[PDB]
RNA sequence: AGUAGAAACAAGGCC
RNA sequence: GGCCUGCU
């Protein structure tokens, strides 16, 4: 007898098993090299999805543009981005149709928001690309190197600590003669009015990694500093439109996924009678931002804002505008081996405009051929589409319009749709009296999708009768069920920390046993297993057993000397407590009553050296990027104590000739600190004030002195030190 | 004393003189966030790495004048070498448990009264009393509930001049709280956290947590009470419902 | 007008002043007034706050020069002069230190004799309105109050005040230098009321410049400026213009139906050419264990001893010979490579203790089979542009390579039962709860029945190899290690056990990237014959190493005894995942589990021991020549964790990429078998995508194989 | 203190419609004796009442609608509208 | 050789 | 041969 897993389908329904068909307990596939072959063949697939438009060349980039608005409309059913203006327009005015008050309202919100915004919102943001240096850098590192690149040249707006303040500066510089910037190998080098127009419009591309679900891999971009803003603004309009439509499910949460997927089937096929039909499109859109041309954005929000006040028009049209003329860097470049004399080589990918291709394959030798016409400084025009879901929730508000424009009230037959849209992915709930009438909705829902630019992918997608379907691995079977192998990844050692990584396992394993209807005898196993490998982990074993590590003495000793072994925590090898009962309630508070006041006294003291916190943002939130979805962020429950350690950083920048970073990171800190224990509430609440560090910090030494001796240690004798030490400080700031 | 002293020796060198004159107080959050270190993309494959290592985890540079560089067979606890762009020093994880071992030990008497949240978890579920499990179909619908058993009737905003007045009596600023339950609030946590030396940070973050409301949407069948929405995963399941009933009932 | 504060004040209060301007955002060249009044304002403040200072009484001692020493104390002290966040600091600060009542508007001065706050205000108008004015403007204040005005008239509540009147003759004498300065100059016009109150201003986000440029050129085709198009949307409205276009639109442009009937869905194609190799780490089915029955635990102990204690168990040795080449490699340094290993383990077993990790010497031997000094350096392309040979790496889909039989039995025999236990758990809290006790019930159930089975006896051993691979390479960088395999077992009588399958060399590891290869060579005892299945084997070198006598009943046996030798490599990524094969459990038991739950929500009680002893009901869990064969829950349990560990085992794109488009097709099935009238708009591009991710990975086509089968099966 | 004011309601014969108004999310219930209080809308709808009635609003003058078409006899009780907290007085509507 | 798979590793750089 | 780094 052969032994044959998948046979188990044909007793056990797909959906009720489909947790065997997700391999989640095997390595994720990763890319080697570069990216830019990928780069290449995303911005020559997007070029020709719409190769009948009209070319042009920008007066201020010199770079050629293809815009296919209006064009020809398709003849197949091959993907196109020829989008027209009146259909989508018209869409959009039948959306506020049904939704009166929608745009007016949102508008009224994003124009607070953008008037009362700060500049300090885009340092929370991961990656981004400085144009300072050319690379990809924490957001508030590029954001200060931007903003001392403009003080230093004369815009200094952003001094007003506003947001729209920096972007008027922002737009300022785009009309600069020469500005200057720094780079160190410090030479100070000037970048005429074309360069910082292609740099201030580039975006950077990267090769996305742990990507489970196919087997080629894919591009992803970074954009810059200067167009982060006007994004920020698009993306909480689009945010505080999509709240307010229910067809909506990108602005939400997995749960809300499901809740209002069930709503929406229960109400297609509920209000269906007998003699309508009802039938379920599980559909995925190919090619879905490579199709999306920012110029219909643009016209999307033109419409949003009208009867508005113009400067709020502007503010929220510059982003289209910047990504309708956007640049994509290529990327890091290309690697070389020769056999014969044993060597490689790395070349920088801004030399494929002007290097021979003798070295390329022949895929290869196709793509720069096809590519270098549209390079410009080392980068490629990408006016035609968007590169990697930037703007999400346009797009979805896009999607929803679609999906509403079938209410039966504009589709003027018998047969209609609803369903839910969120970004690449939707279901279509179609009913009609009859297979042709169901066969003619989704036949008009398909055309006027392709009206819209927006294609949909025919070999990904499947039509059945209502009541089974799937929505980004939610698979609806007469009510939701429960897959598990998604979270299976998350299971493990989180890599915070030891009291963090022991807290966010109990949590997670309660949190798939509250969602994702995880067993209880498979919760046991599971707390069972992550204390193995967490003890295996972090060399923190029983105490009782033999196993020498290194650090397995220490934990002996610290063992034999406790009186109540039972108290100790696994950290310091001790018994493990948790149970189904026990996952919600944090390891030290657990374990408090048994634990000897010394030992307690020793774990929980406030001045342990380990313990660091920086700002409130980041006191018990950890940032777990979950397996097939974005970068999440989870509050976990844990008591601050000497395991509470911050691990070692890379320590690599020390070979680098960006080495003066470091130095510079150290003299901050030192300030922010010295900042800190004279404005104690400096993390809690980030200060705001248009002074200067030293004139708050002497002033307050002096009003603290004088106050702390009209009660306190401070005596005339230090009272007056310290004045005329605030005296001195001063005297030498002046010189 | 101290603090002024190491003021005036920044400004003695001309970086750091030139840093604090030429930054303006609203630019701190820039600056302070100013690093070279890129948030980590798979944390775990590096921590399962990194802990392979001498020394792989970081301590203030205080910890070298408090425990040995050495333990009593020869194995290393510290390093003097400091962290990439820090001044603190890279140390080994035995000097976490040597610190638990033979460490300074101080009175952790206030930490209950601390973290509130968590002790009056661990309050409730103690004097719980279970009940049969019976097996049957649930019916589990999604409906947004409140966490959080403890919150004050109060938002994150609404709750944050609260925080900052019980934590941070002079940065208050503008803002003197006008609802009388505040009032109490502020009273209380004043008086009773009055020489607490934990963490102005954490004390305020815990404050947070605890008096702010909070609210997430989840599959319930029953319960739908905030003592009963934390025990959700023990009482409520796919095919049983345990019978349960916290202490504070 | 501001040319009198040009003259006549000091430079400190005019920066002072200025700054204060900045501080509510409005300019000075419209109005400047404002700025005289307030500089005046805080000139008195000065002027009546210095030259004041107080010694350890009351009765402030007042000094026109503050003389060197610790009695410098300010009789006042400022608030204004100050931004606003520090005005407030400082009105916290007074009222937490001298438990005094917080006002709610700005003081200008701090006294210490009669703890309070003075706000001083000289206005033009007299001051007998101005006083109870801001007095009604402050609510129920006990900070007193003091104004003067230029007509020279002081006045106060409470008839207080506070100091010197000399000071006070000052005031007023700089009071009329002022006035009768002005008189020189003449602004009275509008001295007197200037200032009304004005709080305005209106936002501009102008786009203009190269900004807007490129503004008129993000328009649709046939616009040309940002204008005329926003002019155009303002005045669009919805006049029927999609219902145009789809009737102009040509009909073709369509999504038509295509019925899913039984007869549809073909089977899947397998890819042609050379059989599949074997790829896993270590042996799984050809294993063999030398032993010692220690009592010791899986973690407790030390490698080395215990290694060559279990080597020493067996007798029968031989010099080691070739019997299956490598067909691409050194053999004899295979060969080579054995005899030192054994040398090296007794030149350990000779001296005092045992160390705990050792050291190999770095021989060209091993030089080869790790691979060391075989990656070409780093050069520069302005160096090497002349070379014809130098072009891309490699990049081209992998050789094609069809499926043979050896996979399927391995993995028949990966779900077979053992004579061992091979997961000792870990410790829980007590059960405190019913259902407590009936999840630790299923859980002793779900463990009895899949500790003696292969899958968990695979999962440790590649828990444990990849552990100390990963521990060595992140320790020992630069230097050849050697670990033995060991993985320690209960045997039915309940006596420990370790197990010996054979030794792995790890080489250098200085692994920067997630991607970057460790290389190893492994060596593992076997009785597995390599010249039944040698295309199973195309990458291992396999020796004649010695005899073994196993007990039978036919005489006894006196089997072969060979070792299978390779190089092999890993990845940082490879190492921590294959270290975290113990999820495989979870995967499989909670499936089974999920089972039990979905069957006991039907009949109201728990349903796990009678499907775990009745076993009455079975699940299809493979097919034989005479059919379909079904099984009790314990063997679906070891069928799923044996899939588990494959896919673990087995990992690549290949699997990611055939696992979704084949789960798709799934789908697309049950719905046929539901009878939900399934319907496709393109299946054939369906299969195409399924059928690009087989190409060579025997576990991914074994699968596919399945797909078949399970398609074959169904459909009826 | 927001306050809801419905209009509608009155004698219905079977088969025939009201338009109910309710000035000031938002939602219809209604009460007879018998049972209890019975969601009907908020777009979305219990299933009892799916097809014949629609809820409605005008944002522009603070009033939410409920057309009901096709009543029948258990259609009788007092219709009230709510919202998110807050509900208004009633009126009957006897089918 | 080996790992791996649309590009890489099989140490890097600095003296 | 000596020393530096391992996400920069």
């Amino acid at each position: 007898m052969d032994v044959n897993p998948t046979l188990l389908f044909l007793k056990v329904p797909a959906q009720n098993a489909i947790s065997t068909t997700f391999p989640y307990t095997g390595d994720p596939p990763y890319s080697h090299g570069t990216g830019t072959g990928y780069t290449m063949d995303t911005v020559n697939r997007t070029h020709q999805y719409s190769e009948k438009g009209r070319w042009t060349t920008n007066t201020e980039t010199g770079a050629p543009q293809l815009n296919p608005i209006d064009g020809p409309l398709p003849e197949d059913n091959e993907p196109s981005g020829y989008a027209q203006t009146d259909c989508v327009l018209e869409a959009m005015a039948f959306l506020e149709e049904s939704h009166p008050g929608i745009f007016e309202n949102s508008c009224l919100e994003t124009m607070e928001v953008v008037q009362q915004t700060r500049v300090d919102k885009l340092t929370q943001g991961r990656q981004t690309y400085d144009w300072t240096l050319n690379r990809n850098q924490p957001a508030a590192t590029a954001l200060a190197n931007t903003i001392e690149v403009f003080r230093s040249n004369g815009l200094t707006a952003n001094e007003s600590g506003r947001l729209i303040d920096f972007l008027k500066d922002v737009m300022e510089s785009m009309d600069k003669e020469e500005m200057e910037i720094t780079t160190h190998f410090k030479k100070k080098q000037r970048l005429n009015k074309r360069s910082y127009l292609i740099r201030a419009l580039t975006l950077n591309t990267m090769t996305k990694d742990a990507e489970r679900g196919k087997l080629k891999r894919r591009a992803i971009a970074t954009p810059g500093m200067q167009i982060r803003g006007f994004v920020y603004f698009v993306e909480t309009l689009a945010r505080s439109i999509c709240e307010k439509l229910e067809q909506s499910g990108l602005p939400v949460g997995g749960n809300e996924k499901k809740a209002k997927l069930a709503n929406v089937v229960r109400k297609m096929m509920t209000n269906s009678q007998d003699t309508e039909l009802s039938f379920t499109i599980t559909g995925d859109n190919t090619k879905w931002n490579e199709n999306q041309n920012p110029r219909m954005f643009l016209a999307m929000i033109t419409y949003i804002t009208r009867n508005q006040p113009e400067w709020f028009r502007n503010v929220l049209s510059i982003a289209p505008i910047m990504f309708s003329n956007k640049m994509a860097r290529l990327g890091k470049g290309y690697m070389f081996e020769s056999k014969s004399m044993k060597l490689r080589t790395q070349i920088p990918a801004e030399m494929l405009a002007s290097i021979d291709l003798k070295y390329f394959n022949d895929s290869t030798r196709k793509k720069i051929e096809k590519i270098r016409p549209l390079l410009i400084d080392g980068t490629a025009s990408l006016s035609p589409g968007m590169m990697m879901g930037m703007f999400n929730m346009l797009s979805t508000v896009l999607g929803v319009s679609i999906l509403n424009l079938g209410q039966k009230r504009y589709t003027k037959t018998t047969y209609w749709w609803d369903g839910l849209q969120s970004s690449d992915d939707f279901a279509l709930i179609v009913n009609a009296p009859n297979h042709e009438g169901i066969q003619a909705g989704v036949d008009r829902f398909y055309r006027t999708c392709k009206l819209l630019g927006i294609n949909m992918s025919k070999k990904k997608s499947y039509i059945n009768r209502t009541g089974t379907f799937e929505f980004t691995s939610f698979f609806y079977r007469y009510g939701f069920v429960a897959n598990f192998s998604m979270e299976l990844p998350s299971f493990g050692v989180s890599g915070i920390n030891e009291s963090a990584d022991m807290s966010i396992g109990v949590t997670v394993i309660k949190n798939n046993m509250i969602n994702n209807d995880l067993g209880p005898a498979t919760a046991q196993m599971a707390l069972q297993l992550f204390i193995k490998d967490y003890r295996y982990t972090y060399r923190c074993h029983r105490g009782d057993t033999q196993i020498q590590t290194r650090r397995s003495f220490e934990i002996k000793k610290l063992w034999e000397q406790t009186r109540s072994k039972a108290g100790l925590l696994v950290s310091d090898g001790g018994p493990n407590l948790y149970n189904i009962r026990n996952l919600h309630i944090p390891e030290v508070c657990l374990k408090w009553e048994l634990m000897d006041e010394d030992y307690q006294g020793r774990l929980c003291n406030p001045l342990n050296p380990f313990v660091s916190h920086k700002e409130i943002e980041s006191v018990n939130n950890a940032v777990m990027m979950p397996a097939h979805g974005p970068a999440k962020n989870m509050e976990y429950d844990a008591v601050a104590t000497t395991h509470s350690w911050i691990p070692k950083r890379n320590r690599s920048i020390l070979n680098t000739s960006q080495r003066g970073i470091l130095e510079d990171e150290q003299m901050y800190q030192k300030c922010c600190n010295l900042f800190e224990k004279f404005f104690p509430s400096s993390s809690y609440r980030r200060p705001v004030g248009i002074s200067s560090m030293v004139e708050a910090m002497v002033s307050r030494a002096r009003i603290d002195a004088r106050i702390d001796f009209e009660s306190g240690r401070i005596k005339k004798e230090e009272f007056a030190e310290i004045m005329k030490i605030c005296s001195t400080i001063e005297e030498l700031r002046r010189q | 004393m101290e603090r002024i002293k190491e003021l005036r020796d920044l400004m003695s060198q001309s970086r750091t003189r030139e840093i604090l004159t030429k930054t303006t107080v609203d630019h701190m959050a820039i600056i302070k966030k100013y690093t070279s270190g890129r948030q980590e993309k798979n944390p775990a494959l590096r921590m399962k790495w990194m802990m392979a290592m001498k020394y792989p985890i970081t301590a203030d540079k205080r910890i070298m004048e408090m425990i040995p560089e050495r333990n009593e067979q020869g194995q290393t606890l510290w390093s003097k070498t400091n962290d990439a762009g820090s001044d603190r020093v890279m140390v080994s994880p035995l000097a976490v448990t040597w610190w638990n071992r033979n460490g300074p030990t101080t009175s952790a008497v206030h930490y209950p009264k601390i973290y509130k949240t968590y002790f009056e978890k661990v309050e409730r579920l103690k004097h719980g009393t279970f009940g049969p499990v019976h097996f049957r179909n649930q019916v589990k619908i999604r409906r947004r509930v409140d966490i959080n058993p403890g919150h004050a009737d109060l938002s994150a905003k609404e709750a944050q001049d609260v925080i900052m007045e019980v934590v941070f009596p002079n940065e208050v600023g503008a803002r003197i709280l006008t609802s009388e339950s505040q009032l109490t609030i502020t009273k209380e946590k004043k008086e009773e956290l009055q020489d607490c030396k934990i963490s102005p940070l954490m004390v305020a973050y815990m404050l947070e947590r605890e008096l702010v409301r909070k609210t997430r949407f989840l599959p319930v069948a029953g319960g739908t009470s905030s003592v009963y929405i934390e025990v959700l995963h023990l009482t409520q399941g796919t095919c049983w419902e345990q019978m349960y009933t916290p202490g504070g009932e | 007008m501001e040319d009198f504060v040009r003259q006549c004040f000091n430079p400190m209060i005019v920066e002072l002043a200025e700054k204060a301007m900045k501080e509510y955002g409005e300019d000075l060249k419209i109005e400047t007034n404002k700025f005289a009044a307030i500089c005046t304002h805080l000139e008195v403040c000065f002027m009546y706050s210095d030259f004041h200072f107080i010694n350890e009484r009351g009765e402030s001692i007042i000094v026109e020069s503050g003389d060197p020493n610790a009695l410098l104390k300010h009789r006042f002290e400022i608030i204004e002069g100050r931004d606003r966040t520090m005005a407030w600091t400082v009105v916290n600060s007074i009222c937490n230190t001298t438990g005094a009542e917080k006002p709610k508007f700005l003081p200008d001065l701090y006294d210490y004799k009669e703890n309070r706050f003075i706000e001083i205000g000289v206005t033009r108008r007299e001051v007998h309105i101005y006083y109870l004015e801001k007095a009604n403007k402050i609510k129920s204040e006990k900070t007193h109050i003091h104004i003067f005005s230029f007509t020279g008239e002081e006045m106060a509540t409470k008839a207080d005040y506070t100091l010197d009147e000399e000071s006070r003759a000052r005031i007023k004498t700089r009071l009329f230098t002022i006035r009768q300065e002005m008189a020189s100059r003449g602004l009275w016009d509008s001295f007197r009321q200037s200032e009304r109150g004005e709080e305005t201003i209106e936002e501009r986000f102008e786009i203009t410049g190269t900004m807007r440029r490129l503004a008129d050129q993000s328009l649709p085709p046939n616009f040309s400026s940002l204008e005329n198009f926003r002019a155009y949307v303002d005045g669009f409205e919805p006049n029927g213009y999609i219902e145009g276009k789809l009737s102009q639109m040509s009909k073709e442009v369509n999504a038509r139906i295509e019925p899913f009937l039984k007869t549809t869905p073909r089977p899947l194609r397998l890819p042609d050419g050379p059989p599949c190799s074997q790829r896993s780490k270590f042996l799984l089915m050809d294993a063999l264990k030398l032993s010692i029955e220690d009592p010791s635990h899986e973690g407790e102990g030390i490698p080395l001893y215990d290694a060559i204690k279990c080597m020493r168990t067996f007798f029968g040795w031989k010099e080691p010979n070739v019997v299956k080449p490598h067909e691409k490699g050194i053999n004899p340094n295979y060969l080579l490579a054995w005899k030192q290993v054994l040398a090296e383990l007794q030149d350990i077993e000779n001296e005092e203790k045992i160390p705990k990790t050792k050291n190999m010497k770095k021989t060209s031997q091993l030089k080869w089979a790790l691979g060391e000094n075989m990656a070409p350096e780093k050069v520069d392309f302005d160096d090497c542009k002349d070379v014809s040979d130098l072009k891309q790496y490699d990049s081209d889909e992998p050789e094609l390579r069809s499926l043979a039989s050896w996979i399927q039995s391995e993995f028949n025999k990966a779900c077979e039962l053992t004579d061992s236990s091979w997961i000792e758990l870990d410790e829980i809290g007590e059960d405190v709860a019913p259902i407590e006790h009936i999840a630790s019930m299923r859980r002793n159930y779900f463990t009895a029945e899949v500790s003696h089975c292969r899958a968990t006896e695979y999962i440790m051993k590649g828990v444990y190899i990849n552990t100390a691979l990963l521990n060595a390479s992140c320790a020992a960088m630069d230097d050849f290690q050697l670990i033995p395999m060991i993985s320690k077992c209960r045997t039915k009588e309940g006596r420990r056990k370790t197990n010996l399958y054979g030794f792995i060399i790890k080489g250098r590891s200085h692994l920067r990237n997630d991607t970057d290869v460790v290389n190893f060579v492994s060596m593992e005892f076997s009785l597995t014959d390599p010249r039944l299945e040698p295309h199973k084997w195309e990458k291992y070198c396999v020796l004649e190493i010695g005899d073994m006598l196993l007990r039978s009943a036919i005489g006894q046996v006196s089997r072969p005894m060979f070792l299978y030798v390779r190089t092999n490599g890993t990845s940082k990524i490879k190492m921590k995942w294959g270290m975290e094969m113990r999820r495989c459990l979870l995967q499989s038991l909670q499936q089974i589990e999920s089972m039990i739950e979905a069957e006991s929500s039907v009949k109201e009680k728990d349903m796990t021991k009678e499907f775990f002893e009745n076993k009455s009901e079975t699940w299809p869990i493979g097919e034989s020549p005479k059919g379909v064969e079904e099984g009790s829950i314990g063997k679906v349990c070891r069928t799923l964790l044996a899939k588990s560990v494959f896919n673990s085992l087995y990992a690549s794109p290949q699997l990611e990429g055939f696992s979704a488009e084949s789960r798709k097709l799934l789908l697309i099935v049950q719905a046929l078998r539901d009878n939900l009238e399934p319907g496709t708009f393109d299946l054939g591009g369906l299969y195409e995508a399924i059928e690009e991710c087989l190409i060579n990975d025997p576990w991914v086509l074994l699968n596919a194989s399945w797909f078949n089968s399970f398609l074959t099966h169904a459909l009826r | 203190q927001v306050q809801l004011q419905e209009s509608g309601g009155g004698l219905v014969q079977a088969g025939a419609s009201l338009r109910l108004s309710c000035t000031a999310p938002m939602g219809w219930f209604r009460q007879g004796p018998g049972k209890e209080r019975e969601f009907v809308a908020a777009t979305y709808y219990g299933d009892f009442v799916k097809g014949r009635f629609t809820i409605s609003r005008d944002n522009a003058k603070n009033t939410v609608y409920l057309q009901m078409n096709s009543l029948k006899p258990e259609d009788t009780a007092v219709y009230y509208c709510a919202r998110a907290d807050y509900w208004g007085q009633g009126t009957q509507v006897t089918v």
